[PDB]
């Protein structure tokens, strides 16, 4: 009952005897190859520890010492970061002059003629431009000389070792009992309030003490290197109290309740600094504060060990209604003995948690000079994207993959689950039916506008100028958004963004930063499109996950496994009926939704957002609001945004980013490559195989293990991923070059 | 061999691995990483000490003795880190070649005799010869051994060995610190010997 | 600033929060909450010198929660008056 | 046996076997139970006593300079504030004979001879009296309890022949210890918040009582 | 030891070894006779 601290001592020793031995793991793979089949097994079970072996204990060992590995792999990447930047980048140049100089953080060797990709990126240095937006979080941080840098590279590198040790000791030193891991309720309460909350405060704290001081100076005009040491501000206080003069005081008002006497530098501003482009930073401290305070409020909520608290299972089983059974009623169970129980509930969301990101960083800038910089704002918009979509789409695999090895009603019965089970068909039926009429209404309108203007009809067509098809609902939103602050919020002066309307333009450096954003007829259909793929790509998912056990079709589809390629032709033809291929056709659907979502972000933002301003604020965007009235039909799609858009990539020879136009190229081939696999069998590459085997043994130089071909799923693996590194590497070609060159 | 379970350790209190019993010279159980595990591995790597610290020896001598001799005014040895380049009788590369032939034969025939003891023994040209050595990396002879100092009872041999094997360590280290105070700093071993005595409190490694 | 309206105002809260756990009242360390309505008796395991059970972690979660309470009380009054 | 805020699992293995065993483990981090690296009860009492006598040092000699110097012919600029002797250079540093940094070195070979010897007898006990050490082995052989090595160094003037004045004069050592710990603890966070080192912060608080906790809540430095 | 030096020529660690010792083989040449379209000696 009580939480304490279970270990078990050295229990396996680190040696090298299971390194000489492929694939310890499986007895069988443990015995030896008899055909390169084989080998590729030996890859695809690398990291599923529930097949390896059935006790919960160990798999969750295994799962904690991986955890500490890919930690330290990331710190190993933060470190590369850090020294990159603080060696091989033109960081203080840039620092001196933002606007001016393009960040870079890498240099490539002069060997086969490659140096042209040195490009000359301003501030006396030649390199390749990243788009990755670390000098933005740098200067935010308060970072301006390259010691710091290195220091930090240092640090990190140190902590990535640790980390490594961290893993290996926990493995094979002191390695955590079940009744530990099961520990869920001090689990919950640590993260919230240990990680979070004083995650928070420790970089609100930062922020009052490095970040607001050195910013200030910073944008007060003070060159960088005659800015006085991060370290001062702490020593002598004057430093501080001449910015701001309510640190003072120093405390006594924090304690005194006298909390108005912080609004110097604890604001509730709201909108973006004009200077700089990106959010006040006194109102990003204030953010952390209440941050800090709520979370580690709420990791005050589980019962641990002194009776006040909250008992999960208590909460779980007092909710139930007449609709449900006794619903709730056996998951906390469910959800403490199954891995993938919980890994599809944390990868779903994540993901969800990714694409929030995504949204939100490009609505108001977070970071100075980021609003401007329209490459790294691209660049962390799409890749936010795709992380949030790949992790969802892995949450519908890992729920599937639970549902058929780990559900068990006879033993851990959940009646909820029961239900949806007992629904399913009606689930799929009317989902199904939605995701028809979405298809029909959103893609047939863009075929009806594409007829009529092919026919000299643009008055029948579906435009702001014909028949419009006006987001009354966004609208209404956004204009009660735009009169939030002083009326509905009264303690803020500017709206949370400027997206939302009130005009007050933001320019930085001759560049538009961030201005209203308009909705018409065209985002009206770009988001029903958008509805429209979420929904198929839910359907697939869903249906995976929920006929993963039985079918109609085949009752007994659990006793094949997750994975597996068919069930014979029979009944018909039974190809691809596994919860797995149902996540592999998620994936292209998730690929299709994505690649519309980032489209839709670019053309919107070139045509209305981004642009330069000028003398008497007319402003000139990259293009001139074409979205409106050419994104309503898929000719202006293919003609005014893949065609127009197209010609920064190709003619990118001969220059600094003839990379990009390399890899557009490249993408494209391994795109098309994939269709080799998606499109054929196994059977005839076998067939084939016999008779190259052949021509080998006819030199005695066949090779002792046998070449098979490969495996059903592992060719619908091997398709899927080359489909979608083609065709997400060309999109990201295509976009970086496209910003970098117009940007 | 006299396996001495109970010998001086590295370190005091722990017990030394399996594959090193004391029977080789200056044995101390220090092998953390274990490199010297498997017999054949552990044979080619004594050879490997033993030449190391012979050379090692050599160049300790022939890069300290001359500067402690040039730093007194009695001759005038330029600086060993930049020794290699005033130019001689001839061009270093010429010099390389030649002396990389007969270095090669000697290293020919002392690998011969690691990978096949006692094969090598007697003179090509002359046999009747033959070098009176018996061990592996212990060539003697009338050449290597002209005062047959070691070749007395295997006793005396042995801790005799451990005295070479022990100044040969020290010999290493010391010559590998020379490198890295010249690249370090930018004088002489004996110009840092003689500044660190001057201020042994101040002058060492945190003077930059 | 000691008697000040704010600090009477956070005294008398976290008083009287902290009288309401160490009686009834309350849900203490030792008291289960059922709903809301009723409270049912338990034993946290850490051993009370005080008579009614009142342990230390309970005492430092009735006066936090006090706090928490006083100072929204006492930043309301001061924002409209 | 006074016990002060113990619990019932505590209770159950904080039995009395070791000195100053008031029960009080409310956090439990010395579960058997649950034993671990560096987790295990009697590494935790070693630590303990480790840590009490490294206090008790740290204790009575952070606090001597800046005494005696207000009282003898002691120098002005040799005593110093247990923070001003260059251990934070950022508060204050000193010109000894050597660099602060060989200082360091120097410090760790010894320490470091000591700390190995002492760790190498607490893992295989009675293992450091066989090797050579320009003799002194036979005194470095140790006593079975590692925090209490006794011996001719450790122990010259033979005090606790009997085991009941070993017992009360370990009971006083852990108090002591834990005493001069929190008391050191008070000097790191005094020295913090006040700034003003704590010998000179009793002279001035023994003034008047005007110099209370909340005072210095405004937070100069 | 031995099983270092086992694992250390398991397929994918001895080939990647090759191609790296093949690579900075290649990398050297063109270094040191660049932009080399014929074979000019003979
Ligand atoms: C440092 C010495 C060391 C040694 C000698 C061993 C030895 C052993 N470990 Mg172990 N381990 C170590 C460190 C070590 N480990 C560390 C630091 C961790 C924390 C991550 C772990 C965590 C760990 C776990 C969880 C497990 C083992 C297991 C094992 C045994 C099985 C074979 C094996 O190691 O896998 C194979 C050897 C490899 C080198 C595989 C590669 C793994 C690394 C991390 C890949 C690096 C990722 C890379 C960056 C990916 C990008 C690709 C890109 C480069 C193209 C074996 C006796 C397994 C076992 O005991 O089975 C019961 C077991 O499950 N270890
Ligand atoms: C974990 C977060 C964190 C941390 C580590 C610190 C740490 C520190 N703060 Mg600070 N502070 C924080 C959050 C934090 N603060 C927040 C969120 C606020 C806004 C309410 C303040 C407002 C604040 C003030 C007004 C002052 C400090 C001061 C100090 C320093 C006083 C040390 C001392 O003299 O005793 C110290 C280094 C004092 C200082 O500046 O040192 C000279 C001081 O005047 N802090
Ligand atoms: C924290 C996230 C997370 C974690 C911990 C896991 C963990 C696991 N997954 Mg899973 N998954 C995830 C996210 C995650 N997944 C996501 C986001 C998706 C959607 C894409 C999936 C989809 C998925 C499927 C379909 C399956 C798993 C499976 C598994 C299990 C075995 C995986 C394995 O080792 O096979 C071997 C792993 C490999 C061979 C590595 C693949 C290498 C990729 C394809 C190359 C990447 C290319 C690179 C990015 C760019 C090119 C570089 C190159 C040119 C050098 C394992 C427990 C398998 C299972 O059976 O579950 C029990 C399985 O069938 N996952
Ligand atoms: C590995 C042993 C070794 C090596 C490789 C060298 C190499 C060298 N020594 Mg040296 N030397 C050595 C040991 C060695 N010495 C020893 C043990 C001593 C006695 C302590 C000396 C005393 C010495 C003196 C006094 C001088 C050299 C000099 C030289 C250099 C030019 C003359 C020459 O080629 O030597 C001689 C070649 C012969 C065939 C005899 C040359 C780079 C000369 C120099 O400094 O260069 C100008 C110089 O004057 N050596
Ligand atoms: C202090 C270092 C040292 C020591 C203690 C030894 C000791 C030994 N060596 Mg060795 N040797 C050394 C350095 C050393 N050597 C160096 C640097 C080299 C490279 C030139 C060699 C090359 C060498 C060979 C090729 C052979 C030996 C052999 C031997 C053994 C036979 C008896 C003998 O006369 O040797 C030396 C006895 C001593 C008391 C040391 C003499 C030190 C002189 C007097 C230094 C004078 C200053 C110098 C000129 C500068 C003996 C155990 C022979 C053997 O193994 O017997 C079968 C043998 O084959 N040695
Ligand atoms: C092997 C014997 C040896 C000896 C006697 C010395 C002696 C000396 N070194 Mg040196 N050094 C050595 C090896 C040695 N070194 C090695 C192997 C390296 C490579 C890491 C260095 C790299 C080095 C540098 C970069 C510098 C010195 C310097 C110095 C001088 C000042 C000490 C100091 O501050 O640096 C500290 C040196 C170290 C921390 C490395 C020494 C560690 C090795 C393992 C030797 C350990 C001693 C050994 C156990 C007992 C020796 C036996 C006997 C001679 C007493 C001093 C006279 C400094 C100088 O030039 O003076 C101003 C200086 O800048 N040394
Ligand atoms: C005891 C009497 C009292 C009085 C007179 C006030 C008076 C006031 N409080 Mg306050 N408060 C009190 C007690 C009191 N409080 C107590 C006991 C607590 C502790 C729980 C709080 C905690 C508290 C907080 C955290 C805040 C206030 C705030 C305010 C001010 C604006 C709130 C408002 O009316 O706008 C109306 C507010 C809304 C309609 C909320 C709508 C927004 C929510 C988040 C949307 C729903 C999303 C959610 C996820 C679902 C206001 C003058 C606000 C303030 O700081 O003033 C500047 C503020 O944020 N109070
Ligand atoms: C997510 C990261 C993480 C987590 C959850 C844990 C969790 C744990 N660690 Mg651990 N550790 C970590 C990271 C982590 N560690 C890293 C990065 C390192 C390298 C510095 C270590 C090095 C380490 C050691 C050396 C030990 C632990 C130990 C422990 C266990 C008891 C620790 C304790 O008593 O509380 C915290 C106590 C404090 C004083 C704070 C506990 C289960 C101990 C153990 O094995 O348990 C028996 C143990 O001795 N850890
Ligand atoms: C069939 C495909 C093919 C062919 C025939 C060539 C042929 C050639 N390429 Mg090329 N290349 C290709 C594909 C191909 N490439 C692809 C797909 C890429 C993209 C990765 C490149 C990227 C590339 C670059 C960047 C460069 C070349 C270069 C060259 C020329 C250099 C010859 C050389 O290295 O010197 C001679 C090499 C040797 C003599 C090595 C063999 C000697 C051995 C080791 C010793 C044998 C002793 C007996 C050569 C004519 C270089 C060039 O300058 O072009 C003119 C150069 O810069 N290629
Ligand atoms: C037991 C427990 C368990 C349960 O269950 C719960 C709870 C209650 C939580 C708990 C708690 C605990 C605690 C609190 C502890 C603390 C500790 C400390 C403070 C230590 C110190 C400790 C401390 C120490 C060692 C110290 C040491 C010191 C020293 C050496 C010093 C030195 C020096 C000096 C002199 C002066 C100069 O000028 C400087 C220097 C150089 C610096
Ligand atoms: S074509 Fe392939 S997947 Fe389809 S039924 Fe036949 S073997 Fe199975
Ligand atoms: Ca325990």
């Amino acid at each position: 009952p009580e939480v304490k601290i279970l270990v078990d001592r050295d229990p396996i020793k680190t040696s090298f005897e299971q390194w000489a031995k492929p694939g310890h793991f499986s007895r069988t793979i443990a015995k030896g190859p008899d055909t390169t089949t084989w080998i590729w097994n030996l890859h695809a079970d690398a990291h599923d520890f529930d097949s390896h072996t059935s006790d919960l204990e160990e798999i969750s060992r295994k799962v904690f010492s991986a955890h500490f590995g890919q930690l330290s792999i990331i710190f190993l990447w933060l470190s590369g970061m850090y020294f990159h930047g603080a060696r091989f980048s033109n960081y203080e140049a840039w620092l001196n002059d933002p606007t001016h100089i393009r960040p870079s953080a890498q240099v490539v060797w002069p060997i086969v003629g490659q140096e042209i990709l040195n490009g000359d990126v301003g501030g006396g240095f030649r390199g390749i431009q990243i788009t990755s937006g670390f000098f933005q979080i740098w200067r935010a941080s308060g970072i301006t000389s390259e010691l710091q840098l290195y220091c930090t590279a240092i640090g990190a590198l140190v902590f990535a070792a640790l980390m490594l040790f961290a893993g290996w000791f926990h493995y094979h030193k002191a390695a955590p009992k079940l009744v530990w891991f099961q520990d869920v309720e001090s689990m919950l309460n640590h993260h919230l309030a240990g990680l979070l909350g004083l995650g928070s405060l420790s970089w609100a704290g930062h922020q009052v003490h490095v970040s607001l001081p050195i910013n200030q100076f910073l944008n007060a005009g003070v060159d960088p290197k005659e800015i006085p040491l991060p370290h001062e501000f702490i020593l002598n206080r004057d430093l501080l109290a001449q910015l701001y003069p309510s640190f003072a005081e120093g405390a006594t008002p924090f304690f005194t309740l006298n909390w108005s006497k912080y609004a110097d530098f604890l604001t509730f501003r709201g909108g973006l600094d004009p200077l700089t482009g990106g959010l006040w930073l006194t109102d990003i401290a204030h953010h952390h504060l209440a941050i800090a305070i709520l979370f580690l409020i709420a990791g005050h909520m589980y019962r641990t060990n002194w009776g006040i608290g909250h008992g999960i299972k208590d909460i779980l089983e007092a909710h139930k209604g007449p609709f449900t059974g006794q619903g709730h009623k056996g998951l906390y169970e469910i959800l403490t003995t199954s891995w993938h129980a919980q890994l599809s509930i944390n990868l779903a969301m994540l993901g969800s948690l990714t694409i929030i990101v995504a949204h939100h960083m490009y609505a108001m800038p977070p970071y100075p000079y980021l609003a401007t910089d329209y490459g790294t704002q691209l660049s962390l918009f799409t890749h936010h994207m795709w992380i949030g979509g790949f992790l969802i789409v892995g949450a519908a695999a890992h729920a599937a993959i639970f549902m058929v090895r780990d559900y068990d009603p006879t033993t851990r019965y959940n009646d909820l689950l029961d239900r949806v089970l007992r629904h399913r068909d009606a689930i799929i039926s009317h989902l199904n039916w939605v995701c028809i009429f979405l298809g029909f209404h959103s893609f047939g309108l863009y075929i009806h506008n594409d007829t009529m203007s092919a026919l000299g009809r643009p008055q029948d067509m579906f435009s702001d100028t014909a028949i419009q098809l006006q987001p009354v609902f966004a609208q209404w939103i956004q204009n009660t958004h735009a009169l939030a602050p002083g009326t509905t919020a009264p303690g803020a002066t500017t709206s949370t963004s400027l997206t939302w309307g009130g005009g007050d333009l933001v320019s930085v450096g001759g560049k538009v930063a961030l201005l209203p954003i308009p909705l018409g007829t065209a985002d009206f259909l770009v988001h029903h499109i958008h509805a429209f793929t979420i929904h198929v790509t839910v359907l697939i998912l869903l249906k995976g996950v929920l006929f993963a056990r039985s079918s109609r079709l085949i009752p007994d589809k659990a006793n094949l496994g997750f994975r597996f390629p068919c069930d014979g032709p029979g009944r018909g033809g039974t190809c691809q009926v596994s919860a797995w291929d149902h996540v592999f056709l998620g994936l292209f659907w998730m690929y299709n939704a994505i690649s519309v979502v980032i489209f839709h972000f670019s053309w919107k933002m070139q045509s209305d957002v981004w642009g330069s301003i000028n003398d008497q604020g007319v402003v000139t965007h990259i293009t001139g609001g074409n979205f409106a009235q050419s994104s309503i039909t898929i000719n202006g799609w293919l003609r005014d945004f893949l065609w127009a858009q197209a010609s920064q990539v190709i003619q990118s020879y001969g220059s600094s980013l003839s990379a990009y136009g390399l890899f557009f190229l490249g993408a494209h081939f391994v795109w098309a490559f994939s269709l080799m696999f998606l499109f054929s069998g196994r059977g005839y590459w076998q067939e084939l195989i016999e008779s190259i085997v052949w021509a080998h043994n006819k030199l005695k130089v066949a090779p002792a293990t046998q070449p098979r071909a490969l495996s059903i799923v592992q060719g619908r693996a091997v398709g899927v991923t080359h489909y979608l590194l083609g065709g997400i590497a060309t999109t990201w070609a295509f976009f970086l070059a496209r910003i970098i060159a117009v940007g | 061999t006299v396996a001495e379970p109970d010998r001086p350790l590295w370190f005091p209190g722990s017990t030394p691995p399996p594959w090193l019993d004391g029977s080789l010279p200056g044995d101390f159980g220090f092998d953390p990483l274990g490199l010297g595990s498997d017999p054949e591995s552990l044979r080619w790597n004594v050879q490997a000490e033993l030449v190391h610290s012979r050379w090692a020896m050599l160049g300790a001598a022939g890069i300290f003795i001359p500067e402690f001799l040039t730093k007194l005014g009695i001759l005038n040895t330029p600086s060993w880190y930049t020794a290699g380049e005033q130019e001689y009788f001839t061009d270093t590369t010429t010099l390389f070649i030649v002396e990389l032939v007969f270095i090669g034969w000697a290293e020919g025939r002392r690998w011969a005799d690691i990978l096949n003891p006692g094969c090598v023994n007697t003179d090509p040209i002359f046999p009747n010869n033959k070098l009176t050595g018996t061990d592996v990396g212990y060539p003697g002879g009338l050449w290597f051994d002209p005062l047959g100092w070691g070749s007395a009872s295997p006793q005396k041999l042995k801790e005799l060995r451990t005295k070479e094997i022990k100044n040969g360590r020290l010999a290493m280290l010391a010559v590998m610190g020379a490198w890295f105070q010249h690249i370090y700093t930018g004088t002489g071993p004996i110009d840092n010997l003689f500044a660190h005595l001057a201020d042994p409190g101040h002058a060492t490694i945190f003077a930059a | 600033f000691i008697g000040s309206p704010t600090n009477l105002i956070m005294v008398t809260s976290t008083s009287l929060m902290l009288f309401a756990g160490r009686f009834g009242l309350a849900p203490s360390a030792n008291r289960k909450a059922t709903a809301g309505l009723k409270l049912e008796a338990r034993d946290s395991g850490l051993q009370t010198g005080d008579p009614a059970g009142f342990t230390l972690a309970d005492t430092l979660a009735c006066g936090v929660v006090g706090h928490i309470i006083g100072v929204g009380v006492v930043l309301g009054l001061k924002n409209i008056g | 046996r006074p016990l002060w805020f113990a619990s019932k699992q505590s209770l159950s293995y904080l039995d009395g076997s070791l000195p100053g065993d008031y029960g009080f483990d409310p956090l439990g981090l010395s579960d058997p139970e649950g034993t671990g690296g560096f987790i295990e009860p009697r590494w935790l009492a070693y630590g303990e006593v480790i840590n009490g006598r490294f206090a008790m040092l740290g204790a009575v000699g952070a606090i001597a300079p800046e005494y005696l110097g207000k009282v003898g012919l002691i120098p002005q600029e040799t005593a110093l504030a247990w923070f001003q002797t260059g251990v934070i250079p950022p508060a204050g540093t000193y010109n000894y004979w050597a660099d602060n940094y060989t200082l360091f070195v120097l410090e760790m070979a010894l320490m470091g001879f000591a700390e190995h010897r002492r760790f190498q007898d607490w893992a295989k006990p009675g293992s450091m009296g066989k090797q050579y050490f320009l003799g002194l082995e036979k005194g470095f052989g140790g006593s079975g309890n590692p925090a209490y090595p006794g011996g001719p160094f450790f122990n010259p003037l033979g005090f606790g022949k009997d085991e009941k004045s070993l017992k009360e004069l370990k009971l006083k050592e852990v108090k002591n210890g834990r005493l001069a710990m929190l008391a050191i603890l008070g000097y790191f966070i005094q020295g913090l918040v006040t700034g003003v080192g704590p010998y000179q912060n009793l002279l001035d608080h023994v003034a008047d009582p005007v110099n209370n906790n909340v005072l210095t809540s405004l937070k100069f430095h | 030891m031995r099983d270092l030096k086992t694992y250390l020529s398991v397929a994918p660690v001895a080939s990647t070894l090759w191609f790296a010792a093949l690579a900075g083989l290649l990398i050297e040449i063109n270094r040191f006779f660049p932009d080399a379209l014929t074979f000019p000696f003979f």
